């Protein structure tokens, strides 16, 4: 009983620390992930470039392997020491088992390492929660979440950070059985979903795609306009 | 309330140690650098300007850490040692391994993470000090970069130090250029961001410092360039200012 | 006081109260004494049964770490067995490193040290006993040592450790201890545990007698107190 | 004060087991009940959204092929514990040739469900169910956080674990048979339960002696369902 | 002020530290006096002992503690203390002698025992030792020494010295009578030590309170008195 | 109640456990060194409590070498301490490298050392500032280090009481260029200034730096000098 | 042996105010070479070379060790190293593997930074130093180069016959060599300048 | 030369009570032990002093 | 009361009430009574439940084939103790061939449960151990506590309301030591129908006993080797 | 009324005492307009705006959030001596106002 400290519970059955590190990810950065079926595709939003620096560092997607793809919320250090154990990890299963790591082993990794990490005598726990999308058996679309308490919780599609109840609660509305793949319609969901932003600025938008095959690919802020032109037009056609 | 030790949260959640290192960050010594192609800078102000001391040490914030790359700090004096020796060693290690120089970005990272192992673990003091980075690459060229306590570390072309300096940055936004690699015109902007920066009376010379960074044919040189052509930079400011005295 | 938390700070004044709280918790302990003759020391201690529960040659406070020194130990019980496997461990390392009999005033040195780094450190408590070392040698005769909770060790010829610390040794200073030999002295000690504490707070008490010296050849036992059995007949003798 | 787990209570007791205890409450129903034709257990997964898939939630998990679990608390905790006993199964096979039985099972998870210990960490939030068949049939096991474990004969846990208890035994007695106590089971949590029951909301595991392999009931939970 | 308790050894404000200042009067709670005599070739100690009891002995009570053949010392404070700093002393003199060939100077020894309460004293959690020591020695091309050491690790050394309770007026004495340039021909040194006592606590006593520690540049070996010359010395001074 | 102890920062401002152990180095011993042209002369004041102490037992002006003088202005017990860290330091030095080791180094590894034990959090810092000098490469040197870890260089520096006040004649009277006799002078009188007037070739202790070595002087010489200079 | 592995010689001559120092360079197995370009002479620092001779593998490790901590030693004191303090720091590099020694025989070769004094020192496998004045020579080939720089030193040189001298002994004691040949690299350094030459060896 | 603590109050109660304890000596001459137990008497915890860390 | 918190702080009374509490834990176990005939030691315990479908806990465990223990406290300590026990009886069953005295075995429980009642960062154990074992010089029922201050005896009773079993033990400990098996685990099941209160009788499935002779080796019984021993017994004086 | 519930008596929520506990959530981003309708119901405005842009700017919404726009852009009207409110003051108002206050805490942290 108290707010510090990690190790004692609460008189009624609570860790005040595991509940309150969840509100460092609650307000931060947003980044949504949907799978397809065949093309998984996700992005951040704020991306908010202060007019004089160069933003290339400051890339909240990655990759472990050419075959899975991240994404977190919360404060960017412990998403960077923690992705940065986790290509290690990645690569040290390469050494071992030759397959592709699937995303399941990898998630098991980070959010036991969390866990296990939180347990310990007085260790600031991660106040992330990571994004993990892949695709590997036979192209099987998979993405699945992270807690600071380190729970991997298998979904379909994924809003986190700022406000994420309500862009959770357009993907309820969006989220229809006939989305994928027709890959187009999944990109046109993508551009909805960040159009259904909590603030969808149009150039602060950055969104990454994987088709299952391919590599990670980059978008450009031309076609993301024509996804916006033809989303007002949609629109202006429900008129 | 919730203050005790660095770690564990407070509940918002928010921190403590990295909001209070900020604090500690802000009355120190004020830095910059330049967006320049062809070669970048370095500016310092002279803590401490009392006349008993001897300056034989010719450097005092610059530290020309590996051959190619300097770094300008602010904050706490001797934990700045502790980590410029460290990183030296971090990057003797690199050249080392590889026999090639370092590249400055995982520098960066190595540095940002050593702060952050401090940030993570209980119960230490995390190193109240932010640092600049200047270098050279195969893979950019010029670089700028600034360190945190945080461990967050940001890709500048025009940096930020604390109180004294978001003046400083103010200026450099209302005053921004882009396209101009002459190194001069950059210097005479910094000459001007401290000339109203810092409350020096009419810029004495003996309060500043100025350090460079120039590609030369093969070598990358660091300039830590001496008093004389400042001197002559302050009247060629100052004749500046009767230039602008003109309209009157 | 308050002030009197750890056993590292000091107070005020300048003294350690987690010392002072260790004394005076062997104060409210059973009383224990002893006293040397001219060829031997003879210990003694007012042992009590509880109710009806006991069984008469349980858990007895007198030890025997060596072959010729045993304790005669009062206080917190268990840290007492501890403190003398301490002991044993200390004479069987002289015994093996040196080849004798280790000699008295340098095994109550090193358990005088052990009590004192026990009373340095902040991470443990000072021990709650208080006891008795005899010996006998052939060139060395007897000695007679005490060694209080903080690690003040010295040596008597008499001493008492429990309630009546003051008034035991109020009349064991009125015996002629040199002219006697241990035999008188063993109803001596008899009458001294039998003046003391007949019926008043308690119901009921139990005397046990440790023995070494001349006449042991240099051994420390039990005495086998029902052989002549000089309590009872000389108790009953006492009361008037 | 009671402020850590290395001080007493004037009266008892921890003062930290007990707010362990305390949180054995907050998590989702289960309810296994021993029959000496084979050991049935139920669960609630309590699924939040639409985009949570249901089969990705894990309640009952396999130790063996004829020992099943069901966790009830904090879930990596129990992910723990089931990890030490899917190692500790393996070695007892390893070393003996033969399976582990679940007694020995629980034994082997209560060494160290209190180990807690942060010098010379917390204790554990879960309280587990198992069933399995040893040699003297099928066998189902109650443990708690603190370790005291005992045989249970049809135990219920976690929230609303008191009338679920009440109802139970108001139907059980000791001869009852298999789809019987599947019944009556999943009655007691349609009864606990908020929302409508259908094939997302519960899961059954059934384990039996001549039926070892698949402790699981996979759609045809479906069929029982429609038979209410 | 304190303010902040002073439980720990850390800086108080303006801007000293009590523990050590506290552990200046554990000796004041031995109640003993302790006088060294330096003023020839010749080294005197003097100190009472306080028995009231006839059950307690007579030999082992002595302070005056034989550290080496030719280094003596006495003891102050609380007992437990004293004997565990002796025996420290002791087991360095021997590793010196192992170590370095030949008999340690009385100097390197304080400097040794000063060390190590000031490791004590720098490093926390150990209680700091309270107990003062006074050595004594020859050494060879300078005479005779006396030295002291603190439980605060400030080791010095000097002519006429003295620690325990009664010595602010034992100080304000030597300071009135190691004035004048006198010879001291050792029983000078004698009846200054026993007088100082004598006029210090004023009581012109038994000779079976006092223990003498001599050492004298005739013989380099420590000395410790009997009851008959004590006797003799103290009819001596009876005028 | 705060700060307490050594793992946290201030709500905004710097460590109350270095501010406190700066103060205890102020309320120390006064001294006073001073870098002329071809020497640096350093110089303390010490006062026995009565006239019992002696004075060819405990010495305040300590070489590290046989060129580098290291005076202080504190507490004596930690003093002995970095001072032998400081002699073992040079040491391996001179092991590695075959050649006596430069102030400028010794002032980086002492500030090492000083600077970790000020690293959290169990142990206090020194109540220790110290004034390194010595005459390597022919360029003499002089540099003032703190408990803090950090370190200076000054031409003319004072440490202990009424420091300002000598720091203020320091900064009047002393200049440039002078000799070492001049820095003796006017080291004696800065450190007269604020003293107790009963000054003898005791209270004061005196250690030089020449470029043939580092030299501390006797009693002798110090009455030789110091009887009314000026 | 195994200092007749890969083969190797180094020599290095004093001149009258400047400094020679001339390696070979064959590399290659106990017989089979193979390349014709392996570098045994390093800089360290302006006006400061080191010669290796011995093992390949000893003399890059060794080599990239001392950059290590020559680059660390100038980067906390920004003067430049002494020759003198080179050379305590290779026996102590070397004398670290005490037991478990590299195989390897360096030379050093180097200028004063204050004055123009030239230097000489070479060192064993377990860190001997040995300064003197004439020459010193290592690798597989000794006694050859021994004679030869016997025969033809003078001790006041200008550079030119400092050059030709390390020149004729280099070449005729490398064409007496077996395991060790197939070209000559030679720096001569000196106050103004560095001149680096490779001559017309035998290929043989 | 022994610190702190005097207030000015005090000197004249030391005076009195040196000058009473020489009216009990019968005299009217100020000697140290007069002193000695004025100082004694009138100071009046704490001291030591000191002589450490100066 | 701020210095009732740890093990390591000394009262200023001197008791350290880290240890009473201790004691108060042990005394919320259950009921047990253990007691010895020249020949044979017995030791009887009580089970308890969670509910009417749950099994009872057991508290007799064996541990050896001479030595079997009863128990109230804690559980995790109780097989800690377990585990250490049976150790340190086939360490010296490895190592002598020989089967233990019970005196030095129980006097190495009391030096490892010294330990953590002196330094800080371990409790005391809540321990309520009833040991019977057979030496050359025959049965031997010893007690135990947390203060490591383990009692001998020939009749002990600890756990919840066992007074009145120390009473029953004080007016039959003339009558202990002559009889065979059979009465005497009646006498032990005479002072377990005391441990209760009177509205409710000793059933089958509640009680536990265990018999390790002189030349019988320790074995646990429950139900059925003990309808045969509740059998033999008269109603309760109403 | 309350800002916080959680720091409160239990024996004081129960019924008998309070028996309609109300919440008062940041109800939805559609009366977001029927704010900025009620509190520019009575000043002089333009078209000029859509309150669209004011809905995708900010996630938590509040009658102190619409009501402070109201007021700055009075501020910066009067700042501009104009009627008739344009889209630029909105523009800086808007800005002025999320920032002052709303953002949390100083870089970086998170972000």
């Amino acid at each position: 009983s108290y707010d510090r400290a990690i190790t004692v519970f609460s008189p009624d059955g609570h860790l005040f620390q595991v509940e309150y590190a969840q509100e460092a990810v609650k307000k931060g950065s947003t980044a949504v992930g949907v799978r397809g079926r065949d093309i998984v595709v996700l992005g951040v939003e704020k991306k908010s470039v202060a007019k004089l620096q160069d933003e290339r560092t400051v890339r909240k997607i990655c990759a472990l392997d050419d075959n899975v793809c991240m994404a977190f919320a919360g404060l960017t250090a412990d998403a960077r020491i923690v992705i940065n154990r986790a290509r290690v990890e990645c690569q040290s299963h390469r050494l071992t088992v030759e397959d592709p790591v699937t995303v399941e082993y990898i998630t098991r990794y980070i959010a036991s390492l969390k866990q296990r990490y939180t347990q310990s005598n007085g260790r600031r726990p991660f106040g992330i929660s990571a994004l993990i999308v892949g695709f590997d058996f036979d192209g099987t679309p998979r993405l699945y979440q992270t807690d600071p308490s380190g729970t991997y919780h298998a979904w379909k599609a994924n809003a986190i950070g700022r406000g994420a109840k309500s862009v959770r609660e357009f993907l309820e509305k969006n989220y229809t059985d006939e989305a994928i793949e027709t890959d187009d319609l999944t990109i046109k969901l993508v551009i909805k979903a960040l159009l259904e932003v909590v603030q969808s600025g149009g150039k602060n938008i950055e969104l990454a795609v994987m088709r299952r095959d391919q590599s990670l690919k980059i978008l450009n802020p031309e076609e993301i306009e024509k996804y916006v032109a033809e989303i007002e037009k949609e629109k202006e056609e429900n008129e | 309330r919730y203050d005790s030790r660095t770690t564990i949260f407070s509940p918002e959640g928010r921190l403590y140690q990295v909001e209070y290192a900020m604090e500690a960050i802000g009355h120190a010594g004020t830095c910059l650098g330049i967006l320049a192609n062809d070669g970048v800078l370095l500016a310092a102000e002279r803590r401490n300007i009392h006349k008993l001391l001897d300056e034989v040490f010719f450097s005092e914030k610059i530290y020309k850490l590996n051959e190619d790359m300097a770094c300008s700090v602010a904050g706490i004096t001797s934990d700045a040692n502790v980590l410029t020796n460290e990183l030296r060693l971090i990057a003797q290690r690199y050249l080392l391994q590889y026999q090639e120089p370092i590249p400055c970005e995982q520098l960066v990272t190595a540095l940002c993470d050593i702060k952050q192992a401090y940030t993570q673990f209980g119960g230490k003091r995390p190193f109240g000090v932010s640092l600049l980075y200047i270098g050279w690459d195969k893979h950019y060229g010029f670089q700028l970069y600034q360190s945190d306590p945080s461990g967050n570390y940001g890709g500048w072309k025009a940096t930020c130090i604390g109180n004294n300096s978001a003046a400083a940055v103010s200026m450099l936004k209302q005053d921004y250029k882009e396209g101009e690699m002459t190194l001069k015109s950059a210097l005479a902007l910094a000459i001007k961001v401290l000339n109203k920066t810092m409350d020096v009376s009419k810029l004495s010379a003996e309060k500043v410092e100025i350090a460079t960074l120039t590609r030369e044919n093969g070598k990358t040189v660091i300039r830590v360039l001496k008093q004389k052509e400042v001197e002559q930079l302050i009247k060629k400011h100052e004749e500046e200012e009767a230039k602008a005295e003109r309209e009157k | 006081t308050g002030y009197d938390l750890s056993a590292s700070t000091f107070s005020p004044d300048g003294r350690v109260f987690q010392v002072e709280y260790a004394m005076k918790a062997v104060e409210n302990s059973s009383t224990a004494i002893g006293i040397r003759c001219k060829d031997g020391v003879v210990f003694g201690v007012e042992k009590l049964v509880l109710s009806k529960l006991y069984e008469e040659g349980s858990n007895k406070r007198l030890f025997n770490v060596d072959r010729h020194v045993g304790m005669a130990v009062a206080g917190l019980l268990a840290d007492a067995r501890s403190l003398a496997d301490i002991a044993r461990e200390e004479a069987s390392n002289f015994r093996s490193n040196f080849g004798y009999n280790i000699p008295l005033k340098h095994l109550a040195d090193r358990v005088a040290m052990y009590v004192h780094a026990y009373t340095l450190y902040s991470a443990v408590r000072p021990f709650g006993c208080s006891f008795m070392l005899g010996s006998y040698s052939v060139n060395d005769g007897a000695q007679l040592y005490m060694i209080d909770p903080s690690g003040v060790s010295y040596g008597y010829w008499g001493c008492a450790i429990g309630k009546a610390r003051q008034a035991a040794k109020t009349e064991i200073e009125k015996l002629q201890m040199k002219e006697m030999t241990c035999r008188d002295i063993v109803k001596e000690v008899a009458k001294i545990i039998y003046i003391v504490h007949d019926e008043v707070k308690d119901k009921a008490f139990e005397l046990e007698l440790s023995w070494v010296g001349e006449l042991t050849n240099g051994r420390h036992e039990i005495v086998p107190k029902d052989i002549r059995e000089e309590a009872e007949k000389y108790a009953k003798e006492s009361l008037k | 004060y009671d402020r850590g787990v290395n001080t007493f209570s004037p009266e008892g007791r921890l003062f930290q087991v007990e707010y362990a205890i305390e949180a054995i409450k907050l998590g989702s129903t289960a309810i296994g009940i021993q029959t000496s034709e084979g050991v049935c257990l139920a669960v609630e997964k309590r699924i939040t959204s639409p985009l949570m898939e249901p089969s990705s939630i894990e309640k009952i998990v396999e130790i063996d092929a004829h020992i099943g679990c069901a966790m009830s608390g904090l879930i990596a905790d129990a992910k723990t514990l089931i990890d030490k006993a899917r190692v500790e199964t393996q070695n007892h096979w390893f070393t003996y040739n033969e399976t582990m039985t679940v007694e020995s099972v629980t034994q082997a998870v209560s060494n160290l469900a209190l180990q807690f210990g942060e010098e010379d960490s917390r204790p554990f939030g879960v309280a587990l169910l198992f069933g399995g068949v040893d040699e003297k049939g099928p066998q189902l096991f109650h443990m708690d956080p603190s370790g005291t474990f005992v045989q249970c004969d049809a135990r219920a846990i976690g929230s609303a674990s008191e009338g679920a208890q009440s109802s139970l035994q108001e139907v059980y007695h000791k001869s009852m048979t298999l789809k019987e106590a599947i019944k009556s089971s999943l009655i007691i949590l349609k009864q606990v339960m908020e929302e409508k029951l259908n094939a997302t909301n519960i899961e059954l595991a059934t384990v039996q002696p001549g039926q070892n392999f698949h402790m699981f009931t996979k759609e045809e939970l479906e069929e029982v369902i429609k038979d209410i | 002020s304190a303010g902040f308790d002073r439980h720990i050894t850390i800086f108080s404000p303006e801007g000293r530290l009590y523990q050590v200042e506290y552990a200046f009067k554990a000796i004041n709670q031995g109640g003993l006096t302790s006088v060294a005599v330096r003023g020839k070739d010749c080294a005197v100690i003097v100190t009472q002992k306080k028995v009231p009891d006839k059950l307690l002995d007579s030999s082992t009570v002595t302070h005056l503690f034989k550290i080496t053949e030719n280094i003596g010392c006495v003891m102050t404070g609380m007992t437990a203390d004293s004997r565990s700093q002796v025996q420290r002393a002791r087991y360095e003199a021997a590793n010196w002698k192992y170590k370095y060939g030949y008999e340690i100077p009385v100097d390197m020894l304080c400097k040794r025992i000063a060390d190590i309460s000031q490791v004590y004293t720098q490093n926390a959690e150990m209680r700091p030792l309270g107990c003062c020591m006074i050595l004594i020695g020859i050494d060879e091309e300078q005479g005779p020494q006396v030295y002291k050491c603190d439980p605060a690790g400030y080791y010095c050394g000097f002519k006429a010295t003295a620690a325990g309770v009664k010595q602010t007026e034992s100080t304000s004495f030597l300071e009135k009578k190691v004035k004048k340039k006198f010879d001291w021909t050792f029983e000078q040194t004698v009846e200054t030590a026993i007088t100082c006592l004598s006029t210090v606590l004023s009581i012109d006593f038994k000779p079976s309170e006092i223990e003498v520690g001599v050492v004298t540049v005739e013989n380099p070996k420590f000395r410790i008195l009997t009851e008959a010359e004590i006797d003799a010395h103290l009819v001596a001074l009876a005028e | 109640g705060y700060s307490f102890s050594l793992t946290t920062f201030s709500p905004s401002g710097k460590l109350v456990q270095i501010e406190y152990a700066l103060a205890a180095v102020a309320g120390g011993a006064p001294s006073v060194g001073i870098k002329a042209a071809n020497g640096v002369v350093l110089a303390t004041e010490k006062k026995q409590k009565s006239i019992l102490y002696d004075e060819r037992s405990v010495h305040k002006v300590e070489p590290i070498t046989k060129h580098i003088g290291l005076v202080y202005s504190g507490m004596g017990p930690d003093y002995r301490v970095l001072v032998h860290r400081a002699r073992k330091l040079a040491q391996q030095y001179y092991l590695v490298y075959q050649e006596p080791i430069p102030t400028a180094q010794l002032v980086q590894r002492v500030a090492s050392v000083m600077q970790e034990y000020t690293q959290s959090g169990g142990v206090r810092p020194f109540g220790v500032s110290l004034l390194i000098c010595g005459w390597n490469e022919g360029r003499p040197y002089l540099f003032q280090s703190d408990p803090s870890g950090a370190y200076f260089a000054w031409k003319a520096t004072a440490m202990g009481k009424n420091y300002v006040n000598g720091k203020t004649f320091l900064e009047k009277r002393y200049n440039e260029d002078l000799e070492l006799e001049d820095a003796i002078h006017t080291a004696i009188l800065t450190l007269k200034e604020s003293f107790e007037g009963q000054m003898t070739e005791d209270n004061i202790e005196v250690g030089i730096c020449n470029e043939a070595g580092f030299r501390r002087l006797t009693p002798t010489e110090v009455k030789d000098y110091l009887a009314a200079i000026a | 042996s195994i200092m007749s592995y890969n083969g190797g010689a180094v020599m290095a001559m004093k001149g009258k105010n400047c400094v020679a120092i001339a390696a070979d360079r064959r590399f290659g197995i106990q017989a089979q070479m193979v390349t014709t370009d392996f570098q045994k002479i390093f800089p360290m620092g302006d006006r400061l070379y080191i010669g290796l001779a011995g093992l390949a593998t000893d003399v890059q490790t060794v080599a990239q060790r001392l950059k290590f901590r020559l680059n660390l030693y100038e980067l906390k004191e920004g003067r430049q190293i002494k020759p003198y303090t080179l050379m305590s720091m290779v026996a102590n590099l070397l004398y670290e593997k005490r037991f478990g020694p590299y195989y390897t025989e360096p030379v050093i070769a180097g200028l004063d930074p204050k004055t123009f004094k030239p230097f000489i020192c070479s060192l064993d496998l377990i860190g001997c130093p040995m300064v003197t004045d004439d020459f010193v020579v290592s690798g597989t080939c000794a006694e050859q180069m021994y004679g030869m720089c016997e025969s033809l030193w003078e001790p006041n040189m200008d550079p030119d016959h400092l050059f030709e001298t390390i020149s004729q002994a280099m070449l005729n004691a490398v064409d007496r060599d077996a395991v060790s040949g197939m070209g000559v690299i030679v720096h001569i350094i000196e106050k103004d300048k560095i001149t680096t030459r490779t001559l017309k060896a035998r290929m043989d | 030369a022994r610190p702190d603590k005097i207030s000015g109050a005090d000197i004249n109660s030391i005076c009195q009570e040196s000058g009473m304890l020489a009216v009990r000596e019968n005299r009217y001459i100020v000697l140290a032990k007069d002193f000695e137990k004025a100082y004694k008497t009138v100071i009046k915890k704490d001291e030591q002093e000191h002589e450490f860390y100066k | 009361n701020q210095y009732d918190n740890d093990v390591t702080v000394w009262s200023p009374q001197g008791r350290i009430h880290q240890i009473e509490y201790a004691m108060e834990a042990v005394k919320q176990g259950s009921a047990t009574v253990g007691l010895k005939s020249k020949t044979h030691a017995v030791l009887v315990a009580l089970k308890r439940a969670q509910s009417e479908l749950a099994a009872h806990q057991k508290k007799i465990l064996h541990v050896d084939n001479h030595i079997g223990i009863s128990i109230a406290g804690l559980t995790a300590d109780a097989r800690l103790l377990c585990n250490f026990m049976r150790q340190e009886c086939l360490d010296s069953r490895f190592v002598f061939d020989r089967p233990l005295p019970v005196s030095r075995l129980v006097s190495l429980i009391g030096s490892k449960t010294q330990i953590p009642t002196q330094r800080y960062g371990r409790r005391p154990y809540g321990v309520g151990l009833l040991i019977a074992g057979y030496d050359d010089m025959g049965p031997h029922i010893f007690q135990t506590c947390p203060s490591a201050n383990y009692f001998d005896c020939r009749a002990m009773s600890i756990g919840a309301r066992s007074q009145s079993a120390r009473t029953y033990l004080e007016r039959h400990m003339s009558e202990f030591m002559e009889c065979n098996l059979n009465e005497l685990v009646k006498h032990g099941l005479r002072a377990l129908r005391e441990t209760l209160p009177a509205e409710q009788d000793l059933t089958t499935k509640n009680v536990s006993i265990g018999i390790v002779g002189k030349d019988l080796e320790f074995t646990i019984y429950d139900d059925d080797d003990v309808s045969p021993f509740l059998e033999g017994l008269e109603e309760r004086p109403q | 009324a309350t800002n916080r519930i959680e720091t409160l008596d239990p024996a004081l929520i129960r019924p008998g005492r309070i028996d309609r506990k109300i919440e008062f959530p940041l109800p939805d981003e559609k009366t977001k307009k029927r704010i900025f309708q009620i509190h520019t119901s009575r000043m002089t405005l333009a078209d000029d705006v859509t309150l669209d842009d004011l809905i995708m700017a900010k996630d938590d919404l509040s009658g102190a959030d619409i009501k402070a726009i109201c007021t700055e852009a009075g501020l910066m009207a009067l700042r501009e001596r104009r009627m008739k409110v344009t889209n630029e003051d909105f523009k800086k108002s808007k800005e002025n106002v999320l920032y002052k206050k709303q953002e949390g805490t100083p870089e970086g942290l998170y972000l």
